[PDB]
């Protein structure tokens, strides 16, 4: 299986086309790209019926295995598309796939897409298969360090001049969803066709275009000043978002944030963040809660969500928002005793 | 209902949308057309007058433009909805599931009348797995003469294969102060009576979404028979701010009985939702026993009380505010047990009085 | 259904009745779950419906032997709660009761069951009674609940109320130590956390279960003397929360059971771990703790979705609150 | 059966439905009648009482009288329900559905016997669409030597427009004491056996309802021997009958845990009723914080444990009693809550055990 | 002779009360002929839902054209208020033996009025129809005829989908103030030429929770009672209340400390067969006003007079922190009353409590 980057694919496609094409990664249009990429060279064969299904243990699995099984009379061939779970491969789909790994003809392209596979799942019967006649074609969002690149290479390839300052703040805000990145760049090459993107251009557009995630308020919570925090809250109501989403998102935070405080002379607050993981660049900013939170207003902002997620689903509907709001100040100063 | 009749029929007609419009009008000045589009926001947003408009400058008789003549019969038919080139689907319906399922398996790739074949799919986020990759195996293979106009309230439930093939606008809700000011003309070129607090009262309820506003303004006018003023238009809309539900909570520490009482009938009066009337003291209390901690705990709107609310937070110690707090809470926990709502209101504050710190009252 | 033993001393007498003609034909049986409610209907029943009895018992070739081991009868209803819901309703017994109005059609007996009576809306209840105020000629009815008092007084008073009490300790234990070998005290602990029913008992070992116990008390046999509880969090988040919680729970009162001296501990599995509990908790701490912990539960039980983790790592970190000193405690409410 | 057999025959012999007899009465004496009644209430408080004996003075031959001579024809015939001209309607029959709408559409506009047809319909909310209207347009034009009584237990399920028509007479549910009275006078009129208790279990029985408290009797005496006893009564309702519920409070309040908890659990064993023990306990922490306001207070069953009661009530302080009181209260009401309604009822002594007056204290 | 619950049942819009701008709203619509296809009132039970939706079929099949102010003799208006009319259709979604006349009916919509200009469908609560019929409507309200229009009526607008709530001009109907009823009360017996004791009045008022259909029902068994005259008597009669007397006559003995008196007064009192919760519900309503007048010598009614020489002692007599404990007190003591065993027990035990509780007299112990 020769595992190769999206850009080296259109090269080997020349050169022959293989028994299937394993698309492993997170990369919304990666995958596409490299998925139309194939596509591209297999219609241009013989391949007219495409079809594509889904792997959830719920699926309707006779139609896929037999649909297969079966040789055409007119040699009508056909490309199939196997949609990973978001989990990917669990235990009962190790044979599942290891089934349709030996049946495989030159009339019938396989072309499976999830996101990459665990050292494990990569042992898994069925891929040990494809381990001879495949190819996999790594697609994962570039990191920190060519995530700007990136922006900068594809801008190019938009004909586009994306000023390095106007390149990093749109890397610092959608700071990973590249699938925005690469949609606020057609809509750029919209705004200004033969224009350029200064940084007090884009800066502006990306300012007033004004989106915050819940994710954003999060952040602020984080210590940061409760002004922000507050306006991103009822700006994040003007974006008709659900409370019900912002309660368990700020919980997996809070919570977090819990056992890291609890866990000083533990561990140095170092090697507990690769512990968990989530330690992005997060960590200052977590730190930085973690030293002005104190082990008792983190139980208070816990009691809080509580009453908050409880009173949401037991009075279905008594405005939420309320209790949120004082949440989110209780999280930014000293607290008191009710 | 003003809603239609005011719907934009102009580029120069959408409320604050610029960074969609400049982006969609000059995608539309440099013969750069897409093939499919797909807008994203709030409930009364301009979603689907944005895609109108739009559908509008590139079956102009006039060419394709920025800025539709609007006398053509291809802009006129388009403004009726009754436009061969102008295909309308619900997913959201209920009843047109079938005619939603079969004018999609069924794309006419020829345009009838003007240069394109234009589909609108509202709330595209609706539709059946069939339809999804109907829709999708048509982008994946963009039919010249055929665009499509998507708009949904939820660009996060649908797949990212098509999300993937379109271009997202993101609309923004509207500012209070860009709809008071959107009312103020509206009513102004209509020559009807207002008040600029009705303005305000109306713009603020509209939770971002104009359309609702105005579907409220008319209301306003059934109701107020012609006029625009407060009092029709906080009749529909409760007294939505009254700094009164703070004027009771120093009226209370003030011990001015007299004041708070003739408050609450002053409350009654207009009629509130009693209970309400304690949270919101309490939680203001809760603030004020805050800010004493770290004053910046004066979040967004605290702007008009700022002062009054300070001025509390210094001049009550600490203590007198949890008596108070506590006392105040406890007359909500027990009022639907009060021989009656308000009573149980006037009651509870009278315990305040006479368990007061300072000031309490006497006996002989 | 599963007869086990225990359940012959009161089989017998039942039957002597309607072989000697003392039968009511109201047989409402208090009895706790898996202690043989279940049974002993099915057993009484098949000896009215028998054609050609042996004596105590049917013959098994008979119709009504054959159609009931068939399963499909002419006069055996079976009235349980609308499959989905959980309760019964007025309708499905309106229809049962005009359809014993008609003779039997094996010409006999016809027979009714219940599963829990203590499940019928007022309104099912009712329509019920005036069946029992008149009853429809040699027929019988059986109802079975496990607290006979949330019944209705003026029904409740049309039947024969039948007290399938359980058997003696040692008894049960023995009938235990034969189903599943585990050290005797874990056999009378799974026999005491279950009111005494050993076919309950049963089913507690009959999985992870029993185990899944033993993982969260060791982990209380730290939390109390170090005083985390949130570790607690491990052991009972998870889909059997309220039935875990409900464990929690019986230590924490065999707790303050020791702190008043009573004779009786339900967990005798751990004595280690009560005593020591009832140490780093005063009464009034266990208290609240059983406080929390007995309401927390229930809110997973009814409160349709809610968040289980924030829940019970709620939950924990206040008890930790309430054992900080200074700090006030929960009283009931209202 | 005793309930058929003391079926109110004269006013003065229905239990206290004072506001109503007022009424019906004061509008009969003085020839003032309504063409249509509606009596809403519960379970056997009187409706079909009532009603019957409005018609029973309505049509005495003696004269429009709110006292029946009761000894004349008409009224004789009314009471065996004999009076062609006492139209008996169960608008919740299933089997006459038929004879129901024919005779009502066969109205009888002419009264046979009596100088009044009157129809007497029970559970009037439960009628066919077809027959509100039927009645409904008889309503609106009201036949004289007519009249409509209304008999129902859930009112609201009827048409505001049949609602409106009539003169509205609820019947509120009988307090206790006064169910138990009368039992009391019925048995010895019947000169039947019965003791105290026995009476005061039967009434609690039969839930503010006189008909079950009767006909509860009738399976009481049916249950034992012709003997209305306690024994024979809790023998239906299964109830302990047992001091153990004052035997546990006594514990209790010496703060003997020990006890408490071992009398619970032998009380386990016996399969007792929970919240029904509660609800005992209770029952005693009042007989006795009143016999400490009057010692009087004890009364006709307890003379049996009279001694002990009184012991509590010297003892004990009045102050200490509520708290008792009002803790159990409160356990009765989390009796839900907990996983065991016995963990409830112990982890509710356990509660009153510590909160007395130098009861359990800590320790590591 | 003839109840006022049938009486002044609204005819006009005119007649309805206070509901001025859920009102306005419909004299609009008719007037401009703004005739939508669904018509949506929301309200608790009481409010004039029903009422106000006849007034509306009452001015739609009206002869005199489509009209905000019917005529009450045409043929139409006459039996609209009758609730017998060929284009009338009143389904009772909450109604049992109705459900297969609602099902049915909601499948069989007829696309042609009988007698009238439109077919008017009144339907009360309809969050309470089944699921089969419920989609009926659902797809009859999406493509709706000309002539087929809607009067939906709920106790609870949530449980409705927003399918059809958006689908819908909806109305809200908010209960009525007390005073607004009592002034209507007030306004009816000086019209109808009947004595009356204002305190009876406020009485029926309250009685009736801001239900001015009921307010009336009851006004007439109080009429029936008092022969004639609406007496605090009478009324209090009916209520099973306490006569505002005989309330303060316990409060009196309550703070008093004397047990006896208050046991005394309750067995009085039960003898006139009380609703126990009010004997508390009247008691602390006085205590209320008592501890008012403390703050304000002002604060004391009109009627209060015939006890007010004892509402002023009690008040300038008892310390305002005492007062405000017996009205907890007793408050609290209406919290339990559903838990105790029984609602006099629980009556009693509360004013024992006040009594062993006392501040200046309590229970006292050997
Ligand atoms: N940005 C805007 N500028 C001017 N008028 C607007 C704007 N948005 C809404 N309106 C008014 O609101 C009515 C409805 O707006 P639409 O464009 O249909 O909103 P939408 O975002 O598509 O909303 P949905 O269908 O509820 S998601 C129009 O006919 C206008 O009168
Ligand atoms: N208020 C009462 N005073 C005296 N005896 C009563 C009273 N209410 C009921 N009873 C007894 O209960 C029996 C039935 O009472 P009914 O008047 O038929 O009750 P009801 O309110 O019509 O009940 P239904 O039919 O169940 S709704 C009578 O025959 C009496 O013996
Ligand atoms: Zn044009
Ligand atoms: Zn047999
Ligand atoms: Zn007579
Ligand atoms: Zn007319």
């Amino acid at each position: 299986m020769i595992r190769l980057y999206p850009e080296q694919l259109r090269a080997q496609l020349n050169e022959g086309l293989r028994a299937a094409y394993l698309l492993l990664g997170n990369d919304p249009l990666l995958l596409q790209e490299s998925q139309d990429a194939v596509r591209q060279v297999a219609a241009a064969q013989g391949f007219e019926e495409h079809h594509t299904f889904s792997i959830d243990p719920n699926t309707d699995w006779n139609a896929i295995f037999s649909l297969c099984q079966a040789m055409s009379l007119f040699a009508s061939r056909q490309t199939l598309l196997l949609l990973l779970p978001e989990n990917g491969p669990n235990a009962a789909i190790n044979e599942q796939l290891l089934t349709l790994t030996g049946l495989l003809h030159d009339d019938l392209l396989l072309i499976v897409r999830g996101n990459k596979l665990s050292k494990a799942q990569e042992n898994a019967a069925w891929f040990t298969a494809l381990a001879n006649r495949s190819v996999q074609v790594t697609c994962q969002t570039p990191e920190q360090a060519q995530l700007p690149r990136w922006v900068a290479a594809r801008a190019k390839q938009l004909n586009l001049e994306l000023d390095d300052a106007a390149n990093q703040v749109l890397c610092y805000c959608y700071e990973g969803n590249l699938l925005a990145l690469a949609q606020a760049l057609e809509r750029l090459s919209l705004l200004w066709p033969d224009g350029k993107l200064t940084l007090p251009r884009v800066e502006q557009a990306v300012n007033d275009a004004a989106h915050f995630t819940p994710f954003h308020w999060v952040d602020a919570l984080l210590m940061g000043k409760s002004k922000r925090a507050l306006h991103i809250l009822q700006q994040l109501r003007l974006e008709g978002s659900e409370p019900v989403i912002l309660l368990r998102t700020l919980q997996r935070e809070l919570l977090l944030l819990v056992n890291l405080k609890r866990q000083s002379a533990h561990t140095p607050l170092r090697a507990l963040f690769d512990k968990h993981r989530v330690w992005q660049n997060r960590r200052g900013m977590m730190g930085e809660a973690l030293n002005r939170l104190s082990q008792t207003q983190l139980r208070q902002a816990v009691q809080l969500l509580t009453r908050t997620e409880l009173t949401l689903k037991q009075d279905y509907g008594q405005s939420v928002w309320a209790e949120l709001e004082g949440l989110s100040l209780l999280l930014c100063h000293k607290p008191l005793a009710d | 209902v003003l809603a239609r009749k005011w719907r934009p029929q102009t580029f120069a007609d959408v409320v604050g949308q610029e960074h969609v419009l400049t982006a969609l009008a000059n995608g539309l000045s440099l013969g750069r057309i897409h093939h499919a589009y797909l807008f994203s926001g709030t409930r009364g947003v301009g979603k689907t007058s944005i895609a109108r408009l739009l559908a509008k400058g590139l079956n102009c008789e006039t060419g394709i433009t920025a800025t539709p003549c609007g006398v053509c019969d291809n802009c006129r038919e388009i403004e009726q909805g009754r436009f061969v080139d102008l295909i309308e689907i619900d997913a959201a319906s209920r009843t047109k599931v079938e005619d939603t399922r079969d004018l999609l398996d069924n794309v006419q790739y020829a345009p009838a009348r003007g240069r394109f074949k234009v589909y609108l799919i509202d709330e595209v986020h609706m539709l059946s797995r069939h339809s999804f990759n109907a829709l999708l195996k048509t982008l994946e293979e963009p039919p010249e003469h055929v665009k499509f106009l998507l708009a949904t309230t939820d660009p996060q439930k649908l797949p990212v294969t098509i999300l993937s093939r379109c271009l997202q606008f993101h609309l923004k809700a509207l500012d209070v102060e860009q709809i008071r000011h959107q009312l103020e003309h509206i009513l102004n070129e209509e020559h009807i009576a207002h008040e600029p607090r009705a303005l305000q009262l109306l713009a603020r309820a509209a939770e971002g979404s104009l359309r609702d506003a105005l579907s409220l303004t008319d209301q306003a006018i059934a109701s107020g028979d012609g006029q625009v003023s407060t009092q029709a238009v906080s009749a529909m809309l409760g007294t939505l701010d009254d700094d009164q539900a703070l004027s009771l909570v120093e009226a209370m520490v003030e011990a001015n009985g007299e004041r708070v009482m003739a408050l609450i009938n002053e409350a009654a009066a207009r009629g509130i939702e009693w209970e309400a009337l304690l949270v919101e003291m309490l939680g203001l209390l809760h603030r004020i026993a805050m800010v004493q901690l770290s004053p910046a705990a004066l979040g967004n709107d605290m702007a008009a009380i700022e002062l009054r609310m300070r001025e509390l937070a210094r001049t009550i110690p600490p203590t007198d505010i949890q008596l108070y707090y506590q006392t105040l809470l406890i007359g909500r926990k027990e009022l639907p047990y009060a021989p009656d709502r308000r009573m149980g209101v006037e009651m509870t504050l009278l315990r305040a009085l006479a368990f007061h710190p300072r000031m309490p009252l006497p006996e002989p | 259904m599963r007869w086990y033993p225990w359940l012959r001393p009161d089989f017998e007498k039942l039957v002597a009745s309607y072989q000697a003609g003392r039968g009511h034909h109201a047989l409402l049986i208090q009895a706790l779950p898996g202690m043989g409610d279940d049974a002993l209907i099915y057993a009484l029943s098949r000896y009215l419906l028998c054609q050609q009895p042996q004596g105590h018992k049917s013959c098994g070739h008979c119709r009504g032997c054959q159609l009931m081991q068939a399963g499909t009868h002419p006069d055996y209803y079976t009235l349980a709660p609308e499959k989905g819901k959980n309760t019964l309703g007025v309708d499905a017994v309106r229809e049962v009761t005009e359809k014993l109005n008609e003779h039997a059609r094996l010409g006999g007996a016809k027979v009714v069951w219940v599963t829990d009576a203590a499940l019928l809306t007022d309104a099912a209840a009712n329509a019920l009674l005036k069946t029992l105020e008149e009853p429809p000629a040699e027929t019988w009815f059986f109802l079975a609940t496990r607290e006979p008092e949330r019944l209705l007084a003026t029904l409740r008073s049309r039947c024969r109320l039948h007290y399938l009490a359980p058997p003696p300790e040692q008894y049960a234990v023995t009938w235990l130590s034969r189903e599943v070998t585990m050290s005797q005290d874990a056999l009378l602990a799974a026999l005491r956390l279950s009111a005494g029913s050993p076919g309950a008992a049963l089913a507690l070992f009959q999985g992870d279960n029993w185990q899944a116990r033993e993982t969260l008390c060791q982990a209380l046999a730290y939390s109390v003397p170090s005083g985390d509880w949130y570790s607690l969090l491990a052991a009972l988040n998870h889909e059997q929360a309220p039935a875990r919680l409900h464990w929690l729970a019986t230590l924490l009162m065999d707790a303050l059971k020791r702190h008043h001296g009573a004779a009786q501990v339900t967990n005798v599995d751990v004595p280690g771990l009560v005593a020591e509990l009832a140490n780093h908790l005063s009464p009034s701490r266990l208290q609240a703790i059983l406080g929390d912990v007995c309401h927390i539960r229930e809110q997973l039980m009814s409160v349709t979705g809610i968040n289980r983790e924030l829940l019970i790592t709620d939950l924990l970190l206040r008890i930790e609150h309430y054992l900080q000193p200074g700090v006030v405690l929960p009283v009931p409410h209202l």
